[PDB]
């Protein structure tokens, strides 16, 4: 975490509207 | 003092506010963990990742699944919608009806772009990606992996400017939409930096001599020394030694810690920063 370790994250909703759910693969 | 409006841009603790080496000026939250992040105003020009001696490696999407994180890169992996890589016309195009957004310059749009996708189920998570935008490709590459070093006695890895880097830009979330403006880019030829005393541009008055054959290895060294937040005692709110002003005979790169406040107009010399390009020169001293 004190190198820039980040977050575990498979789905990302997007901050700006329309709001959408942009997952991977 | 008249130079005050035009050495603004270099005044990196102000205009950028973060490492520059290492960029981990902030600390945001995904669900309930805290995580430290980029948060630079300005854009790195030349700025990459090299990994285990790699240069072709950091662009590449992160380890899928049941994958090794050696055995892939730092870049967002394939997503459905894609949004990483994207063209800059990709990203104006998927932006189209945001008149925010659309618009803005390829380097605010692209950490724009990747400062839209929130991993957190909390639509309040400050946590946003940083990014790198490829000039040659014109494609924003989103950073899943915002660590930026890891290093010392696997996956080791460490920023550099790099001749294969150098039409890469490092974009935190912080990236500033006048960046054209206000931030360093070309390095000023026939200039040296100096400071401003009793009405006369004074040499820096104490510099540390690193030897460079040409102006990219001046830019790079400066890089090397500059402002890093690598281990709120570990952030260097953009203190460092940013400033270099490259003697083109002597092949010297004086590299020093103080903001600049006026320019010297000699032939020999070359000023830089370690956020401008490793190459892009301006000749026109105001």
């Amino acid at each position: 975490k004190d190198i820039g370790a980040g977050p575990v994250a498979s789905c990302f909703t997007t901050r700006m509207s329309p709001p959408q759910q942009i997952c991977l693969n | 003092n008249p130079w005050t409006e035009y050495m603004a841009k270099y005044d990196i603790e102000e205009v950028h506010g973060s490492g520059i080496r290492v960029d981990l000026g902030e600390d945001a939250e995904v669900a309930g963990t805290q995580y430290r992040l980029p948060s630079g105003k300005c854009p790195v020009f030349g700025k990459g990742i090299i990994i285990e001696n790699s240069k072709t490696t950091f662009l590449k999407p992160v380890a899928t699944g049941n994958q090794d994180l050696k055995d892939g890169g730092f870049a967002f992996p394939p997503t459905e919608p894609l949004i990483s890589p994207m063209t800059l016309n990709g990203m104006r195009d998927f932006y189209k009806n945001n008149e925010y957004v659309k618009n803005l310059d390829e380097l605010t749009l692209c950490s724009r772009h990747a400062g839209n996708m929130n991993p957190d189920k909390d639509e309040n998570s400050n946590y946003k990606y940083p990014a790198v935008y490829d000039d040659k490709d014109k494609k924003c590459h989103i950073l899943y992996i915002a660590a930026q070093e890891n290093n010392g006695p696997m996956f080791c890895f460490r920023p550099a400017k790099d001749k294969s880097f150098q039409n890469y830009v490092y974009l935190s979330k912080n990236v500033v939409d006048n960046w054209e403006k206000v931030c360093p880019r070309k390095n000023l030829e026939n200039a040296k930096f100096g400071l401003w005393v009793d009405g006369n541009c004074e040499d820096i008055p104490h510099v540390n001599e690193f030897s460079a054959n040409d102006l990219f290895e001046c830019n790079k060294l400066v890089f090397e020394l500059s402002a890093s937040d690598q281990p709120d005692r570990y952030k260097s709110h953009g203190k460092g030694y940013n400033w270099g002003n490259y003697n083109r005979k002597t092949h010297k790169c004086e590299i020093f810690n103080v903001k600049p406040t006026c320019l010297i107009n000699d032939k020999s010399y070359i000023a830089t920063t370690a956020l401008s390009h490793p190459i892009e020169v301006e000749n026109n001293f105001p």
